[PDB]
């Protein structure tokens, strides 16, 4: 999920949008 | 916005930002 895409390592706006689903 | 690395608080921060300030903003007619 959202956690293991942004607090491992960098995110964007662009695809981090895609987890408020 | 910034890229980075984001957790916990950090990251509901994020969320709100993307998704949750456009909850309440305007939407103008397609």
């Amino acid at each position: 999920g959202i956690v293991e895409q942004c607090c491992t390592s960098i995110c964007s706006l662009y695809q981090l949008e895609n987890y408020c689903n | 916005f910034v890229n980075q690395h984001l957790c916990g608080s950090h990251l509901v921060e994020a969320l709100y930002l993307v998704c949750g300030e456009r909850g309440h903003f305007y939407t103008p007619k397609t």
